[PDB]
DNA sequence: ATCGATCGATCGAT
DNA sequence: ATCGATCGATCGATTTTTTTTTTTTT
């Protein structure tokens, strides 16, 4: 039944729960709002998003409580919401297309399932102001409230490396990849060989906005006398420059820090890991 | 090598001890079996991991390997010295001691716990087809370790460690010390977790990377380490995992002297702490504790031959700390003492600033805005106020700066200021640079501090223009706006408004009318409900009766008497909000008769008409705070019924706010 | 103090 | 045997930094 490493949480079949759960729900949540539009949230307006090809969805959270199955994707989501996004937001393209399927020809016609579709959930438990958070945190979802003390200029990111030689001059090159760039020696063109600087031209390179928002929750609830802490956060894409600075909001996220090298020289890093906001959803 | 470092011969040795160790682990008798053991497995149950230490206790099993032999070296004459070989050595036999399951491990619980064995179930799969490395015990730890001194009735058994002492009280000698020092805490600059060892891994030849780190810095491995990945052509990448590398968490503080240790010139001795485990979030800033730890010194990065003796510099440890001045249900009957005794509005009038004399009608109304309320909501919506804001006019002093430190004292929220004192900058967050930590963090106070409750204020017509508008915005209250830098942000305000004024100079003249001896503005006058004008005559019968009591102290500490009891804040103010949940509801009768009387005050105010004793117009907002007085005033009787002459109660406190000009 | 490049030699290839 | 590239030991360079006395404006 295959399995994840760390995640023990096992490949696709989390997908089918997660289809019959996208497929089927009415409401079981309202179970726990004790009742008192009969038909499930997400077909409907899994519906709604094919048209306006969007993608981007905020999903709900808590609706894998109190339903079945899912019960424990509800959990394992919860323990690593990285990779479940990560299924998740591919399984949507295959829950569209396998939704356009029914209707056959749709949108002209097959591209716009190629089109990529996301998860943006929220409302995952509730999060406790900022200065409560403990260190075992490392990375899960988080809910969050305060205004943006300062928004920063977008900032560009790596996706793919762009790359050539002396020779011929020729245009290979890599992916970024990974948090690190590894170029060849050599080489090519004239393959050869010949063993020539690689040659980086990073206009070519491909590139994406991650934008710094340094945030000042206000939780109240302050323990008094911890200081009005603030919060830091890079985001993504649409995530990025969405956020108006100085308002209040929900937006959620794992959470995240990094170390930093202390000479900013020296391949030294300073101890301890500075941390961030993953700005997984925002409201 | 020989020579140079030379091993060195010290009659101390920990060699047997360490069995004297886990003789003293686990093993135990004075608290069915010993509390080493089930606790120990309490921590293998994983309800606990902080682990709690004690000199008390060594002492008695010392004893216990004393008299009561055979006789052993003592630990505790060398730990004190180093401890940091205990906190270790001491703790590393805790895995041989330790219950193997001890229970189930379930799923969640938590992550790591279902990782770890993840991590040791690839570590033990490493060598199970491999037939060898293993992880190390610091590795895996999971649980924190603490030590708590012996002051003590210990020490006159007869028995040192724990003896409180300054910054200044503290010798380069007792580095590496476990210490205990009293101290008021700064700082406490945020916690977070730090790693001892990174996780890297190989990805092609896999395994795991540990290397450990100290300190501040680390100098991270690359390539591939893992032996097969040696000497094979090809070295695996690798990079830290986060998931995998085990975390510390790290707070700290500086601890300021109590003053009274330090010497009469000199300064203040700020301390740096560190605070890290279960011990974190122990702490706020400015806080007095006894402060119980190792002191270490932690060079050096640098510079380097900068430093250069080295001149460690050091730093403490906190091990321990101990604090100083650390429904409705029963507490009711603790309300029930002047319950019985009736008089709320009275007895509890009087009860406000015992200390100084005489006054009361004007702590019979400072009684209202301790209390206050009840608001309103009108569903617009716009809220009112709900909150009374009193002024008091007097001069020279008075001693009138005295009774905002009571009444800010009792009351929740309290906070006391004063003109120049907060700026009207310190009422709003304004951004500043923070020392270590980084950077530009703002930090508000003042009212933005004081919201949801009192604010005593001095000095109030030197707080100027700035501090003016923002009151005068304060007095459209539930809001602090500020459109500076980037910042567009209105944020509440709730705070309960008090300030008492000087006249102008150099003293009230009884010539001059109103309005003209205030140096106050008078739209900054009129969103005031009261003010209690402090003028003094001298009475030489009353003049005698409080030098009397300014006789009746120095020459003792308790003043009250002939004859009264005043409440103490605690169980007086657990009266408070619970007479604040009342919300009392007018009665219609109460309720058009308070609209008779003010057509009057609009009539007899306005009758007035120019200058003189003043001040006009009788404006509804104080109609609209005198009906919140009866408001305030049914809180006392609680009951929400809103007696009349609980209404004409306040009408009462309305004129002599004022025509004690007169005197 | 450590990292960085120069430069020296050596063992394989042609 | 000529040539090379390869690794290593050789060589040497880079590591902190903003607050209290002011001064033209009404």
């Amino acid at each position: 039944l295959r399995i994840i490493w760390g995640t023990n949480v096992s490949i696709q079949e989390c997908t089918t729960n997660f289809r019959n759960f996208l497929m089927s729900f009415k409401y079981k949540f309202r179970k726990i709002l004790d009742e008192r539009d009969e038909e499930l949230y997400y077909i409907k307006q899994l519906n709604e998003m094919r048209e306006l090809g969007t993608s981007n969805l905020n999903l709900d959270a808590r609706n894998l409580l109190a339903y079945k199955q899912t019960e424990d994707l509800y959990h394992q989501l919860l323990n690593y919401p990285q990779e479940v996004i990560s299924i998740m937001d591919q399984t949507i393209k295959d829950c569209m297309v396998s939704l356009i399927v029914d209707n056959n020809l749709d949108y002209d016609l097959d591209e716009i399932e190629t089109k990529f579709y996301k998860v943006r959930p929220y409302n995952v438990g509730s999060c406790k102001g900022m200065r409560e958070l403990n260190p075992n945190d490392i990375d899960k979802l988080i809910n969050l409230k305060g205004l943006v003390l300062r928004s920063t200029p977008v900032i560009p990111d790596m996706k793919v490396a762009f790359f050539k030689c002396n020779v011929c001059d020729h245009t290979m090159a890599v992916e970024i990849d990974r948090g690190v760039i590894q170029e060849p020696a050599r080489c090519e063109r004239i393959d050869c060989n010949e063993p020539n600087s690689m040659s980086l031209i990073h206009n070519r390179c491909s590139f994406a906005d991650k934008q710094v928002i340094k945030l000042q929750e206000t939780p109240d609830f302050v323990p008094d006398g911890q200081t009005p802490h603030s919060i830091s956060l890079c985001v993504y894409d649409e995530l990025v420059d969405s956020c108006r600075a100085g308002d209040r909001i929900e937006v959620t996220g794992t959470f995240r820090s990094i170390p930093i090298r202390a000479n900013s020289r020296q391949r030294v890093l300073k101890s301890l890991y500075k941390t961030y906001v993953d700005v997984v959803h925002v409201k | 090598m020989s020579a140079a470092l030379p091993s060195i011969q010290l009659p101390v040795d920990y060699n047997n001890l360490f069995n004297e160790i886990t003789d003293f682990l686990v093993t135990f008798k004075q608290d069915k079996g010993p509390k080493y053991m089930a606790m120990l497995q309490k921590v293998a149950n994983r309800e606990l991991n902080s682990v709690i230490i004690d000199l008390d206790d060594i002492l008695q099993y010392q004893n216990e390997k004393f008299l009561q032999g055979t006789q052993a070296d003592d630990l505790v004459s060398a730990i004190q010295q180093n401890a940091n070989h205990f906190t270790e050595l001491f703790c590393r036999a805790i895995d041989n001691n330790m219950p193997l399951p001890t229970k189930e491990i379930d799923y969640k619980d938590d992550v790591l716990d279902v990782i770890l064995n993840q991590r040791r179930l690839r570590n033990e799969r490493m060598l199970s087809d491999r037939t060898t490395e293993l992880f190390p015990p610091n590795l895996t730890r999971r649980y924190f370790l603490y030590f708590k001194p012996l002051s003590q009735n210990c020490a006159r058994r007869y028995r040192i460690s724990s003896k409180p002492l300054s910054v200044r009280q503290i010798k380069g000698d007792f580095l590496g010390q476990l210490i205990t020092v009293r101290g008021i805490i700064t700082r406490v600059s945020d916690v977070k977790p730090a790693v001892e060892v990174i996780a890297y891994t190989c990805d092609q030849c896999g395994y795991e990377v540990f290397q450990e780190v100290n300190s501040r810095t680390f100098t991270p491995l690359s390539e591939c380490t893992s032996e097969e990945c040696s000497q094979n052509q090809t070295k695996g990448q690798l990079f830290m995992s986060t998931r995998a590398s085990k975390f510390s968490a790290f707070q700290e503080c500086k601890i300021q002297e109590l003053s009274q240790q330090v010497p009469v010139g000199h300064i203040p001795r700020s301390l740096n702490i560190h605070v890290n485990g279960t011990l974190v979030r122990s702490l706020s800033p400015g806080d007095i504790v006894d402060v119980t730890g190792i002191f270490l010194p932690a060079p050096y990065t640098g510079f380097k031959a900068l430093k250069a003796g080295l001149l460690t510099e050091t730093y403490l440890e906190a091990q321990f700390v101990r604090q100083h001045k650390k429904l409705t249900s029963d507490v009711e009957e603790r309300v029930m003492e002047l319950i019985t005794s009736g008089d709320v509005y009275n007895r509890l009038a009087k009860s406000i600033a015992p200390e100084i004399y005489g006054n009361l009608d004007v702590k019979k109304a400072l009684l209202l805005l301790l209390v206050g309320g009840v608001d309103k909501r009108v569903g617009d919506g716009m809220k009112i106020r709900g909150d009374i804001n009193v002024c008091l006019m007097g001069d020279p002093g008075v001693a009138k700066s005295q009774l905002l430190k009571a009444i800010c004292k009792i009351s929740p929220r309290g906070v006391y200021t004063t003109g120049k004192g907060s700026s009207g900058v310190g009422l709003t967050a304004a951004v500043m640079k923070d020392p270590v930590t980084d950077e530009m963090i703002l930090e508000g106070g003042a009212l933005v501090l004081a919201d949801n409750g009192i604010c005593c204020i001095d000095e109030f017509d030197k707080m100027d223009e700035s501090d003016r508008t923002a009151i005068h915005e304060v007095m459209e209250q539930q809001t602090i706006s500020i459109s500076k830098a980037g910042i567009n942000t209105t944020l509440n305000a709730r705070t309960s408004i008090l300030a008492a004024a000087n006249p102008l100079y150099g003293r009230y003249n009884p010539r001059l009318s109103p309005l003209d001896n205030i140096n106050l503005p008078a739209a900054l006058l009129s969103r005031f409900d009261i003010l209690f004008l402090m003028l003094d005559i001298p009475s030489r019968d009353d003049d005698e009766k409080l030098a009397e009591h300014v006789t009746y102290v120095h020459m003792h500490n308790k003043q009250p008497d002939l004859d009264f009891t005043p409440v103490e804040p605690s169980k007086m103010r657990e009266y408070i909000a619970y007479a604040k949940t009342k919300r009392p509801v007018m009665s219609e009768a109460v309720n058009d008769y308070v609209v008779q009387a003010y057509i009057r005050l609009r009539q007899d105010s306005k009758r007035e008409m120019d200058s003189k004793f003043s001040f006009g117009q009788a404006t509804p907002r104080t109609l609209l705070g005198i009906i919140r007085l009866s408001q305030a005033l049914a809180k006392l009787r609680l009951a929400d019924m809103v007696d009349i002459d609980d209404v004409e109660e306040a009408l009462r406190l309305v004129r002599v706010s004022k025509e004690s000009l007169y005197q």
